[PDB]
This record gives C-alpha cells, structure tokens and sequence, in this order.
C-alpha cells in the first residue's frame, strides 16, 4: 500500500533519528533491465521536450534526458546507450538549426557523443519512432530525409561522425536488418531493400508490390529488429507481417485484428503508437475503439491481443483511460504500457490480464511514444 | 453586332493579303490545327516564327491564342506586380492593341503601313460591305479608323467561344461531368500543393470561375538563351531579351528577365516551349523546375541536350522564393504532371496528343 | 466531444476543432495566435508547401480543396490545438499527410511548427 | 449576446468564399500597440523555454506572441515603439554553453530588429521580477540585474546594439530607472540605494535612510510607474509603502494601510505574484487580497482591493471570482483591470472601475505570472 | 488545499507539497524525477548554494534548518511541482529567499532548474 | 582509574622536565590560558613555535589541543576522502600516537629518546608513585613502556572536559539558554548556507550532537607558503609542504597540499591561521575565500600585505568545486561570519576575545 513518497519519508525520519549522515549527490539511474520504458513527449510541436526514463516495475521516473524539436529517440536493444537525433536552433525556434545526434550513458545519463548532422537533414514529423533507427550491431544510425526528396543518413556512432547521404527512391520508414542494409516502404506499395557499401550508390531492390493505392498502412509500423518483424497494420486493422531476417522480405500472411463483423459496427485501430510486438511472446497488440474511418489519431479505450501466427484474439482489455499509445516490455510477463496523450500519464498494465497495476503521471504535455530496449 | 464583328474578324484572321507579299495571316503562324500556334519548321526548328518575306525569323515562340482572350489587360496590382497585358514581356494592354503589331512588324507579316493594310482592305468588296456595316461608310478609306476597326474585329473574333472552349477534360471533371484518372488526379494533387500553383493559378484562394493555369503574372524563371533561335532572330549574341523591362513605361530593373506566365491550357500541344521555345518535351520544361529544388546531379542537366541548362539570359530577379519551395519532383509526379497537364487540351485537340 | 464519432463540420466558428475547413489540420489554428483562417501571426514565415483535403462545406453542400499552409519559425502557439484527419493518408502519400511539418519554402529556411492556416484552393475531385 | 471572435471569423470567411472575393496569404501584421494592449509572459514554471503573448485587451484577441529562453525578462517601452527581453539560451536546451542576450522586436511585425549578446552569462536567474531588467525612460538603455558573484547591474546600449558594462552596487535588489543614467535599488539594511552611472568609473552610490524595519518584508514585485517616479511598494501585511522617485531622490509618502484593522485582525494579508498595480493618471492602488496564513504570501488571491494612493482611502474592493495571482492596469481612462490566473492560464480582463469581468483570453501557456502594459498616455 | 490556509506539516509522505521539510521549496521535488529526498537525478549537477528554513517536523516536535538546494542543468522536470514559504523573505534576505534559481556552484556552470533537494543541515536557534 | 589517568597527563603536561634542556612543556606551547596555543613571539611571530634548545622554529603554526579530542582516529572512508588523524597532515592517527612526538622531536621538545624520557620520570617521586598505580610497578624502569603510558596519560588528559567544555555562546544558543545577536544570527545563517558548510560542519546533512566545525576532511584551499615561518623553519626555498602527501603511506599525487580541516572552535582566539599561521587575523583567513569567487580585483590581494595572496605552496588540487561557489562574501557577510565565529569561544577565553576585537 505505502507509495514511494511515503516509503521515503520513513526512510528519511529514520535517518534523521539514528543520526545517520549521507552526502547530498547525483545519483545514477538503476542498471537499463527489462522493465525500463521511455516515455518521448513530442510536446504537441514544442520547440524542445522531454523523455522520462521510466522504472516500469516501482513505476517511477528514474531519471530524463531533453531534446530539441520533433526529436526519435532510439533505444539499443542491449541497454548499452541510448540516442537521439535532434533539432535545436539558435533562438529557441528560429535562427539558426543544428540537427544533431546525441548518445547518453544509460545510467549517469551523460551524453557520451554529440554528432553534428550537416546540411539540417532530419525529417520533421510527428515522432514516428522508424524515422530513425540503430543498425543491429549499434554503430549506426539512420535517419530518414524527406527534404528535397526522400534519403537515408548514415550516422558513425562508433567514430563520432556523419557519414553521408543515400539516396533513393520515394519511400519512407527505415528499418535496418544489418551493418549495411536497411529496408524503407514505397508509395508504389512495395518495400525497397537499400544495401548501402562504404560508397557509390547504395545497390537498390524493390519487392513486389504488398498492397493496394487505396489500402493505407499506419505511420507507426511496429518492427523488432532481433526477430525481424515488421508488423504493419492499415486503417482498417488489417496487418501486414513482413518477415525481415534473411536478408529479403519474405511476406507473411495478411492477418485483421478486427472481425469482419465488427468493422461493420465502426471498430477501428486509432491513435499513435497503434501495435506493439512481443518478440518472444510473438503477439501483437492493437489499440481500437469505435470510430469513425477518419478519426484515426484519436485514442482507444480498448487494447486487442493476437497471436502473430494464428491472429486469434488473445484478449480485449478495456484500458479505463484514453489511450493512445502502446508497447510491451520484451521480458518474460511483460508490462503492456499505455500512453494517454491527454492524461499525460503512462499507464502500466500486466500484458497478461489487463489489470492496470500503476501509473505515472505528470508526464510532459503531450507524451506520445514509448520506447523499450529488448533485452533478451 | 458583336456577332457580325466576330465574323469580320474571323475573315481577317485567315486572310494572307494583310501580309506585304501576301503569302501569310494570322492564322499562319497560329495555326487553328495547332491550338493556334506555328507548325512550320524554320532555321531553328518551332522555336521561332518566320515571316511573310520568307527569311525574317522572330526570337521569341509564337504562343497559342486559345484563352488568351482571359488575360486581364495590363496593370500593376496593389501588391506591386504587374499583371496580364499580352506577348510573353506584357508589352501589348489587351488583345486589341495586340492585332494590328503583326500587321506592321517587319519580321512578321510587314506590311510597310496602315495605309497599305488600309488598300488591301479596299481590294475586297466583301470587306468594304462587311466593315461598312460595322464601323459606318468609308471606313476602309480612312488607314487609321480601318486598321483600328480590323485590330477590333479580330479581338472580338479571338474573344469567341472558339477561342477558349472550356470543353477540356480538365472542365468535364469540374463539372462532374468526368473524373480523372488516377494518375491525371495525382497530378492534379501534385499541381494544386506544390509551387506550380503558386503561379499558374488564377487566384490565391478561392475557387476560379474560368481558370486559364495561369495568375498572369510576370516571373523570371530563370531561362538560358536558346542557341539556334537567336541565331535564327538575328539579334545578335550581345542581345538580351529582357521581357517585362522592354514593355515601355516599364523602368524598374526588378522587372527585367519577367515574362508572363503562360495559361498552361493545349500546353500538351503547343511545344516547343517558354518565351524562346528552348524546350521541345513538356516534360523537360517541368524538368527545367528541378534545377531549383533537387541536390541530384540530373538536375543540372538539360535532358535534350545532356549538358548544363545553361545560365539565365537574366541571372537576377529570379523568382526563388516560389522556384525554391525545398521539394524534389521525382519521376512519378513528373509523370503525374504531364498527365494532369495532358487534361488541360481542349476536345478539338484531343487528337494531337499522339 | 466525444473523440472517435464522426466528425461534424460547422460553417459557424473557426476557433473551434469541428470548422469545417479544419477537416485534416494537425496542430493550432492560427487564428487563435494572431494570425486568420487564411493568414499567419505576425512574426512567423508561411510555408510554400501543403498537405490538401477536400473539406466538405456544409453550408453549400460544396467540397473545396483547402491546402494547408503552417506558419514556421515559431515554438507551436499552444492555443486552440487541433488534430482533424478527414481525409488524412499516411506518410507516404505525403500530400494528404498531416503529421508533417510542412514548412518547405518558409522564408529564412523556418522549419518550426507554430499553427496552420486553411485557405480554399478549389472544388474539389 | 455577444458574436464571439471565431462566431465573426467564420461569417466573413463565408461572405467573401460566397461572393467570390480573394485575398493572398501572407503573414499578418499585428494591430499597431496602444493603451488596451497587454503582455503577459508565461515563465513556464522555470522552463527553459517561454513565451509572451501580445494581447489585445479591447478585444480580448491574442495578436502575437515573442518566444522567450529561460526565466528571461520582458520589457515594453512605454511609448509604444518597441519591446525587448533580456533572455538565456543553452545550445543543448537547458545544458552547454550559455548565451545571456537581449533581443528587441518591432511591435507590429514581431520580428528582432536587435540582437545583443551579453558576455560571461551575466544574468539573475529567478522567477520573474519585472523590475529586475528595466527600460531607462528614453528606451535606449537596458539594465538587468546580477546577483552572482554579486549584486551588480548590466548595462545595454539598444541604440547602439551592444552590450556595455557591469556595475558593482552594495547589496541592493531590482533597478527602477529613473534617467537615462540613474536608477534605484532596494538594500538589504533597508534603504533605497541611488546609482548613477557614466559610460566607465566608479558609480556615484547613495543611500537613502532606512525607511522600514528589519521585521517589516517588502515583497518582491512592487509597482513601479516610471513616467509617475511612484515606487509602491507592499509590505506582507498590505502596509503600502509609497516612495516618490520624480525629483530624481526619494521622498518617502506617508505609509497607507490597504486592509482595515479587523481585516487584518481577521486575517487579511496581501498574495500572490504581482500583488499591486498602480493606475498612474487615477493614482490609485490595486492590491490582491484575502484570508491566509501569514506564510501562504505567494498564493493567488480572488479580491482586489483598490485604494486612493494619496489618502489611502479605500475606493472598493472586487470580488474577482477567479484565483487572480498578479494584477497589473491598462494606463488609459476607463482603465481595464487585467487579472492573470496562473493556475487558470487565463487573462482575465476587467473593467477597473466597477471589477466586473468583462471578457477573458485563455491558453496563456503553462504557469503565466507577469502583466506588462505600456504607458502609452 | 485550501491554498490560503495555514501549511501544515506531514512527515509521512516527501512527494507531497505538504511534507514537513518543504515548507519553503520552490520549484519540483527532486524525489519525483529521478532523485531523492537529498539527492539530484541523474545528469543534473547539484548546486552548492542554497536557500534555508526552519521546518517544524511533527514527528519530533524539532525545528530544523533545511538547506535546500537545486539540480541543474536540465529544464525543469515538470513532476511534484510545490511552492511553499514558510518564514520565506523577500529577494533581498537571499538566505531566505526562494524565487532565486540556487544553481551556484553546480558543475559545469549549469544553472538551469531541474528539481531541488531538502536536506537537514541544523536544529533551528 | 579514568580520573587518575587524566590526573596523571595533567601533571605530565605541564611537566618541563620532558624537554633535553627542562625548559618546554606540552604547555609552554599549548597554552592553557591562550586555548591551548603558543602565545610565544619566535622569529616567524605567532606562526610557528620555537622548541626547548631556544632556537629551533617548526615549519606550522601549533593548533589548539581544545576539541582535538573530537576527531576520529584518521580513515580512508569509502568515497575516496581521508578522514580525521593528528597534525595539519593527519601523519599521527590519533591522540596517543601524537603524543610521544613534541617530546623527540629535535625541533620541539628534543629529548634525545624514550630511555632519557623515562629517566626523567624516574626522578619524579609523584611520577614513579602515580605511573606505578596506573601502569604496574616497574614501568618507568622500560623505556618504551613509560613513554607509551605518558602518550596514554596525556592522550588521556586532552579527553576531558576541561579541553572540550562545550561552553561557547553557541552551545548556549543551541541549548535555548540564550539569542544569538542579530549579527551573530546572520553569521551563522551564512555558514550554513554558503561554502563554508560544506567543510567547516561535522556532517554533510542532519544534526552533530557535539558540532566542532570541522568535517576532519583534507581540502588543499590553495594557501600560499608563509615565508617568514618557511625562513625560520629553515627547511629551504625550493622545500614543499605537501600536507597530507607528506603522512607516511600516502602515495596519492591527489592528496599533495591538502590539509585537515580545523575545528573552528576557539578560532577567534587562536591566531595566526592556516596551517603555516600566514594570516593573523580572522577576517583575512575569511576573505581568502573570496580569492576563489569574487571578481573584484581586491579579492586576490591579502588585506595583511596589500600584496596578491600568492601563488599557491601547491598549484594542484584545490578544492575548487567547494571553493568556486560562484557567490562572494561582501562585507556585511564576511562581519556576519566573524561574529558567528566568536560564538565559538570557550567561556573561560570569552575575555580573550576583548584584543582580537
Ligand atoms: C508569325 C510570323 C506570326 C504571325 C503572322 C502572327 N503572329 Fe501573333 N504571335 C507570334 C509571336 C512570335 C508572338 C509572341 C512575340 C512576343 O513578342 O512575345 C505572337 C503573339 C500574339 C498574341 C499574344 C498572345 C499571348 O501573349 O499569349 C496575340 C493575341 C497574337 N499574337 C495574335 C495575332 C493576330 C491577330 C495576328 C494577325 C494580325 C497574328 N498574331 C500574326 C507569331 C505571329
Ligand atoms: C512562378 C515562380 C512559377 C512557378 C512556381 C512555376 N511556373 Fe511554370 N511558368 C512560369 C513562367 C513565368 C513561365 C514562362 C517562363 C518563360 O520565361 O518563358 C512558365 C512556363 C511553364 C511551361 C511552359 C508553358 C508554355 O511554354 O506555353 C510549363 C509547362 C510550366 N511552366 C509548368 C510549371 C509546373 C508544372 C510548375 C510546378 C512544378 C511550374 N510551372 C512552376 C511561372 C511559374
Ligand atoms: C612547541 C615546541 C610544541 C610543544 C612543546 C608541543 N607541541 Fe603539540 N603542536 C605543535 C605544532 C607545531 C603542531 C603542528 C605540527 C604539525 O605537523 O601539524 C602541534 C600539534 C599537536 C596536536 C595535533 C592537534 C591537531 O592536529 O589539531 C596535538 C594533539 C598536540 N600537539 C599535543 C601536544 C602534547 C600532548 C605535547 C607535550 C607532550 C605537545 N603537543 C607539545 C607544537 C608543540
Ligand atoms: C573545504 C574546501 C573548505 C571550505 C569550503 C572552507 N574551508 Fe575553511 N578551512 C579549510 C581548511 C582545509 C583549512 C585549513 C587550511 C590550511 O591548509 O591551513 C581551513 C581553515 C579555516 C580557518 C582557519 C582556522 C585555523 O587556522 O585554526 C578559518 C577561520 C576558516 N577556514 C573559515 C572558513 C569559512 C568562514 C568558510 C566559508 C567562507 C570556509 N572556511 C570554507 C577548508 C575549507
Ligand atoms: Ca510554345
Ligand atoms: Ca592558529
Ligand atoms: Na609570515
Ligand atoms: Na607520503
């Protein structure tokens, strides 16, 4: 029953009573484990933002980082370092814009690299957290360009430096399967394969086509890069689940979240971060409600759960708040963590059952995406 | 009356003995077949006209006159631009000050004056009865009331429904008559949130009753020198054509290197292109757009040629806030372009697409 | 007021989320920082670059393409938010998308979100 | 009763898509500055970044709004003719290298016209004190206050764009301009110091007697109208302290008591932010009021007590209806009496006169504290 | 919760802007952001300077002097926001005073305000 | 038994006879009546003091004995600091081990070893009569025993209330037995809040029972040498005091030039300050912090010589994230400060405090 303010306040009038000393200091934030989530605060647009690191087992925040303008997070799924590309200017909003890539130490949560991005590259969007991404082996990072036309940046972390950019066709989403390749979703409804070499124009393969000009597939893709997933869903809550490891796209088969029937009474995906993929577990979350077809941001009260291989409902969980975005723990018995945008409060639910078992609130303005390290 | 006058005009628009040797009309170099534009080869291809002497070439591309009647008349607006008036540098008010310079212009059909326009006229008793009837007895008599009433009838000739149709399909979907492909829609998208409509629209906002593609604005493009044409011109390699600037009265030195925008309406069938026609392919003119937007190396590069653009004929004044929007148009809206632009045809020139 | 029904456009007031012209707008209304329906506020730079949407007009029964321009180069208002998506296609159909920031072509390289106007382009189709 | 602001925007967009009428998109101007405009600035409760908002009071219209850095302080010239702010920026948001400057903007396009580093990251950074960056009455000098290594003052040349020097002053508080080379401070033992400062040397520093007890607290956002010389200056318990500035020296006015002995008796004490706004061509004091323990001094408070400065006669006391935590008056006739709500981030605009409130502007930012007006009349 | 009312002083929750040895914080508690009762989160820098106050801590019946100080060098953390001012002074009693950001002496200059501390340092005479 | 072994050290104290020449006791310059500190003019002034032969003068000023039995045995805790120990260099790990240092030390006392030591003891009647009750029979006959059992007697001695009677204004205030001043109330505020806290206070955070103003850390605050004492040490111009470096077992480059901070009890009345007694005066001592935070050019000149403080004996290590507060004392803050200090005095060398004032 006793909250973690009042387990403090014991804690201290014990100290204080036994006259024991301690030196007023920085502490370090507890090693990165499984149950560390990130909570990105977008901020509705804000010139500079937040992220909470997030105990998601005390539901505490043990600590923050601040970035600029529309910043992606990304998280190395060993714990070893977080990142972020970010995007300040000279007077707060307007001046001069540096975009640049910094690295933190994990539990000090210094700033271990800061990396100049030349030419203000980066892509600014509503946080869509596969606009930037970790090469599995963590020495690179990419970031998508979309201005003048679309590109991918290649960033050294290893050595501290951007390399270059490459270019390619008109697609968007980077999700990287290797040191030097990455695959990114096209307009013409296939995914391009960009392998890229030390040099030259990277060597560029287009799959075939994977759905229609009128089916929309959502900003917020779930992909594991450790199991090579990409999870995908459109409008409608039907998912597309690509295969990535091997090196190729093998296409999985197209699976609905929803029941034919009740996307005839108006039950829809919505929000944010709309999926989330257990690896392990091998499941895919969806948040949905009913909804008209175009209010597809808005939040869900409901969180459906589906096997990745059958898509048999697993669950629904009514969350008891607006929810807009969602993920999971990658650990065994995973914390489904429910972003409300509005309430600006991370509930954490057990993945298993439902059951809201703590929150944090008092989370930014307008947090928006939750990022977890796999771990395992 | 308006009618009849249309009718008198349309007779003067096809008639050769308004040309010195009387080998030549308006009609000529815009040619009714072409969407009123020059089909004939000349010494630089369709870039240039040449006129009724046989070996004089112009150094700018003969425009089509379908719209051309929807041009406001020249003025400045109270932002400071200068606005319609007809020729690519805005130097005639309206059409009817436009008529009677081909008449005169050496280059042209070249006659030597309105008196020698003025006999011609007499030589026709179909005209005597048809201009009588219109502008009173002994018109023809008088050079300057006839070259002035011929001048009025084909203004209102080329203000006729024959002129500007609105029968493209480009209409029919307005009307809901029609819908566009999807690629055609694309482009249309692509037209209406990239810079092109910042200056081939009508309006800024709003929805136009009778869009011609066109605000009627005057825009540096930044445009290179087109090669044989001026050597066609015979103007000479020191000759820069300033458009805008050398519309007299027209001082500020802002305005130099201006031309107006051309409405983009039969813009499929009326190549080759800009004031100076140095661009054969509509697409390349899209292209040309690039130059200002994209880091890619092709660029820079003129497809026709497979060498730089070329620098502008007028480096200054350009137009980069508008050229410069930030955005690459890749291959398919380059191509979603041409389809859009293709609707854009009126139904008489439908067939000329091919 | 409840987030997931249809959306209803009125003609009547366009500080306010449901104006029909603000059909896909994502973020602030300018309006409410000192710009109008069609104008920025005094200090930031308007964007060349638009996501569209054909809004429909509910009071003419028209359907007009509004192309959405975003004032830059201002940290975003905070006044009257607004997230519509009527419309609204993903990323990759970028001129329909709205998450955005569409300050391409702001004077001054502006690239920061401060609102959105919601000018009329045309009918729609 | 009556057609709202957006109820009249959506009627005359109708109007002009009906009859045709186009117009270009562009960037508006604000509405040129006069007595009904009204700044306030949100320091975000010690966020790194900010905002101001440009207000119109007739209207209740957001016309503007200035992106402020971290804590910094708004000034507005009193004619109108500009605004500036003193202001910190970090190059990683709120870690890195520190740029302490001054910006100034045209009032109407918004846009800086000065930029104006101040070198070694000179300014006090504290919850903001209006009169801790202060205009000198030609508008062509700013001073902001240093507090570490010591109470000094910064010296900013808007004319020629330039930052120019320090003072070291004993240790005082605030800057109350009064001439384009002098102004006052508060000292800790009690008196008002005078400053007089050249281009370099030695500043000419005079004090004034002690004018209150060591037990007596002033508070922190004492009204100050520079073209009336008034320094007014509350104690926490609504005793007023009047300090006349005009002459160039201080005279001190007789001490007037804004709440009656059983108010006080009963707990009355003044609270809030900017407790106290000076109505200069009235000479009339507005004071923020209510029942609290002596402690709760930086609580909102919802009564105005509004007082004749000359007499301390009390003239009425508003029930303003909302948690107000700073007050501040437009300086024209019929003044409008602005009445901020941090927690509500609201503006709450009143007729001065009668306190009923006449209209309001919402979404003022996270934590907005400080009303400027300028003394346009 | 009655803002006007008489703090009083709880020593059984530190999150809370009644708890005993905040009764004259300004600021954030340090304890909802990653620190502690008397310790900064981390990647903040922890000033030397501070501002004092006799708090009455109900479980003893003691006065004692709490010595808060800031951890700097982040914005502002945004949690446990508190403004107490028990025996709080005005600016120019600084020792007293708490709109001061107390980032002094913080490492790496940092002076920005993130969250502030409330360790005891002495019994109150 | 625990009086009769104080009782012993109080005689052995004062005893001259436990000097080469009987001339010096541990009194002669720990000097009861100046708060156990050398009132003696030698060649350096008050800065150092000048052993039994007459002529030899130490290289640091002598420290009140008052409270020095307050500090722990020295420690290495478990941040890194070293922690409590005898001497400005902590090189005696505690009172005893001390004690038997003055009296070999050529430079003081300069008995030549323990066996003249004990010899001396021996001719005492009272010494072989009260050593023998305490010790055994036989003990001032074994010459590593007697010295020992005299180190035991006068560690023994230093532990009593008489050294550490807790008497000061301060402890009266802190008791509710009487106010501080207003000054004095100012003084102290700006200790417990300002840099000072941070070394000159038993703990980092809550209450000391018995506060002597010291954390018994080692802090190198970047003191100049004093050149007067440095000549009369005779120890030579390029010679470094390296503080704690210099305590046998410390190897740490880190640790050169730091010193243990002093209780600041009685400091009002036992100048000349600093480990090498450079300053005389209280406030100076005081002042010598605003070298690190003011920029005021004044702030680097010493106020005793008009002249900068001087580069420091040891250029290394300062503690300059405790020092570079970034806030400077004015004046009223540094008056504050030595009004609070005096409160530290002893009752019994309250009327000492008449001449420092
Ligand atoms: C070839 C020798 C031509 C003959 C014979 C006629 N026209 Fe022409 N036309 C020609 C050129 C090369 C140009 C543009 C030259 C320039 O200085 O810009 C034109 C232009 C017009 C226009 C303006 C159209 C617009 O700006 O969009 C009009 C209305 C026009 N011409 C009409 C016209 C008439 C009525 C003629 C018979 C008297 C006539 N032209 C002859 C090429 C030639
Ligand atoms: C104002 C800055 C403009 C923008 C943006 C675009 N266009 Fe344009 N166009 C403009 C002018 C002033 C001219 C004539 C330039 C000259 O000196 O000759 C043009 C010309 C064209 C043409 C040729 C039409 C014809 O030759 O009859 C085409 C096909 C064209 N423009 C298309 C186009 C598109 C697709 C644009 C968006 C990518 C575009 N223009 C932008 C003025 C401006
Ligand atoms: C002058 C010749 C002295 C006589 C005789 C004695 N002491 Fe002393 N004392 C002296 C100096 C110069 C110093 C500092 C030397 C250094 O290297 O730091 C000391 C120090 C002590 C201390 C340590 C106190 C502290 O570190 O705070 C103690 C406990 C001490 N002295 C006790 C002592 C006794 C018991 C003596 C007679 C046996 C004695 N002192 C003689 C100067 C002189
Ligand atoms: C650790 C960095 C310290 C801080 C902060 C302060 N003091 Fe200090 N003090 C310190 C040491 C290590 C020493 C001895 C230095 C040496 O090598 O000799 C001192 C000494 C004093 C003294 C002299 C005491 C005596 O000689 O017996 C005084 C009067 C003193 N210190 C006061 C003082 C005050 C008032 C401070 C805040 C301004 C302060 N010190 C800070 C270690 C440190
Ligand atoms: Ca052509
Ligand atoms: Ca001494
Ligand atoms: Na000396
Ligand atoms: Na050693």
């Amino acid at each position: 029953q006793e909250t973690q303010g009042q387990a403090a306040a014991r804690a201290a009038a014990a100290d204080l009573a036994a006259g024991q000393d301690d030196e007023p200091r920085i502490l370090e934030a507890p090693a990165p484990d499984a149950r560390r989530v990130y909570v990105n605060d977008p901020a509705h647009f804000a010139a500079v933002t937040q992220q909470f690191v997030i105990d998601g087992e005390a539901g505490r925040v043990i600590g923050m980082i601040d970035g600029g303008f529309l910043p992606n997070p990304v998280v190395a799924d060993d714990g070893s370092f977080i990142a972020h590309a970010s995007t300040v200017f000279s007077r707060i909003a307007r001046g001069e814009r540096t975009d640049y890539v910094e690295v933190f130490d994990p539990v000090t949560l210094l700033p271990t690299a800061d990396i100049e991005l030349p030419d203000a590259p980066r892509f600014l969007v509503g946080t869509y957290p596969w606009m930037t991404s970790l090469t599995p082996d963590g020495k690179t990072l990419l970031f998508y360009q979309f201005s003048p036309a679309p590109a991918v940046g290649v960033v050294d972390l290893e050595g501290k430096a951007f390399k270059r950019m490459l270019d390619v066709p008109d697609c968007y989403h980077i999700f990287p399967t290797a040191p030097d390749t990455f695959f990114m979703h096209c307009r013409d409804g296939s995914l391009a394969k960009v392998a890229f070499g030390t040099e030259g124009t990277p060597e560029i393969t287009h799959t075939e086509v994977f759905h229609p000009e009128d089916e929309f597939l959502i900003n917020h893709p779930a992909y594991s890069q450790k199991a090579g997933r990409l999870v995908w869903p459109t409008y409608t809550g039907k998912i597309h689940q690509i295969d990535l490891s091997s090196g190729d796209a093998k296409f999985l088969p197209a699976v609905e979240a929803l029941t034919e029937a009740e996307r005839a009474d108006g039950w829809r995906p919505g929000g944010w971060q709309q999926v989330a993929y257990h690896r392990a577990l091998d499941r895919i979350y969806l948040l949905v409600d009913q909804r008209d077809e175009w209010r597809h941001k808005t939040a869900s009260r409901f969180v459906v759960v589906l096997d990745a291989k059958t898509g048999e409902r697993l669950a629904k969980f009514e969350m008891g708040h607006e929810i807009d975005s969602i993920n999971v723990s990658q650990d065994e018995k995973p914390l489904l963590y429910a972003l409300s945008t509005g309430d600006k409060t991370l509930y954490i639910h057990d993945a298993e059952s439902g059951e809201e078992l703590r929150s944090v609130n008092q989370l930014g303005h307008g947090p928006q995406v939750i990022t977890t390290a796999d771990m395992g | 009356a308006d009618d009849a006058l249309a009718a008198l005009g349309a007779q003067l628009f096809v008639d050769p003995a308004l040309s010195r040797n009387a080998t030549q009309s308006c009609a000529t170099c815009h040619d009714p077949a072409r969407a009123f534009t020059d089909p004939r080869e000349g010494k630089a291809g369709l870039a240039v006209s040449v006129g009724d002497d046989g070996q004089s070439h112009g150094d700018r591309n003969t425009p089509t006159l379908g719209y051309a009647a929807l041009v406001p008349a020249f003025h400045r607006d109270a932002n400071g631009k200068y606005k319609g008036g007809q020729f690519w540098d805005g130097r005639a008010d309206d059409l009817k000050q436009q008529a009677g310079q081909p008449m005169l212009n050496p280059v042209e059909m070249a006659m030597p004056d309105r008196a020698a326009v003025a006999a011609r006229l007499r030589d026709d008793p179909a005209y005597r009865t048809g201009f009588e009837a219109l502008f009173g007895k002994g018109v023809l008599d008088d050079p300057e009331r006839a070259f002035d009433a011929a001048a009025e009838a084909l203004a209102a000739y080329q203000a006729t429904g024959e002129f500007s149709p609105f029968d493209s399909k480009y209409d029919r979907v307005m009307r809901g008559e029609e819908k566009f492909t999807p690629l055609e829609e694309f482009g249309y998208t692509v037209f209406i949130t990239w810079n092109c409509r910042l200056c081939h629209m009508q309006r800024k906002q709003g929805v136009a009753e009778r869009e011609t593609f066109t605000n009627f604005e005057y825009h540096n493009i930044g445009l290179p020198v087109n090669e044989t044409a001026r050597e066609a011109s015979g103007l000479g390699a020191d000759h820069v054509d300033h458009g805008l600037l050398a519309r007299p009265g027209i001082e500020d030195p802002a305005q130099s290197g201006r031309f107006k925008v051309p409405s983009l309406r039969n813009v499929a069938v009326t190549g080759p292109y800009m004031h100076n026609g140095v661009f054969t392919d509509l697409r390349t003119a899209i292209l040309f757009y690039n130059k200002y937007t994209s880091r890619r190396p092709e660029a820079k590069i003129n497809p026709e040629t497979g060498a730089p653009w070329g620098e502008p004929e007028v480096a200054r004044n350009l137009s980069l806030a508008e050229l410069q929007s930030g955005l690459m148009l890749d291959d398919g809206r380059v191509d979603a372009l041409v389809a859009f632009l293709e609707t854009l045809t009126d139904r008489r020139y439908e067939p000329l697409l091919e | 007021t409840d987030p997931r029904a249809k959306w209803v456009p009125q003609d009547n007031d366009i500080q306010a989320c449901d104006y029909w012209r603000h059909c896909s707008i994502d973020g602030n209304i300018c309006d409410c920082s000192g710009g109008s329906l069609t104008n920025c506020p005094p200090g930031t730079k308007l964007a060349t670059a638009s996501w569209v949407a054909s809004c429909y007009n509910p009071t003419d029964g028209q359907s007009y393409l509004i192309a959405y321009r975003d004032c830059c180069g201002y940290n975003v208002s905070g006044r009257c938010p607004c997230l519509n998506t009527e419309g609204e296609l993903p990323v990759y159909r970028p001129e329909f998308a709205n998450d955005i920031i569409w300050c391409f072509g702001a004077e001054d390289d502006a690239m920061t979100y401060h609102c959105t106007i919601s000018p009329i382009v045309g009918k729609a189709s």
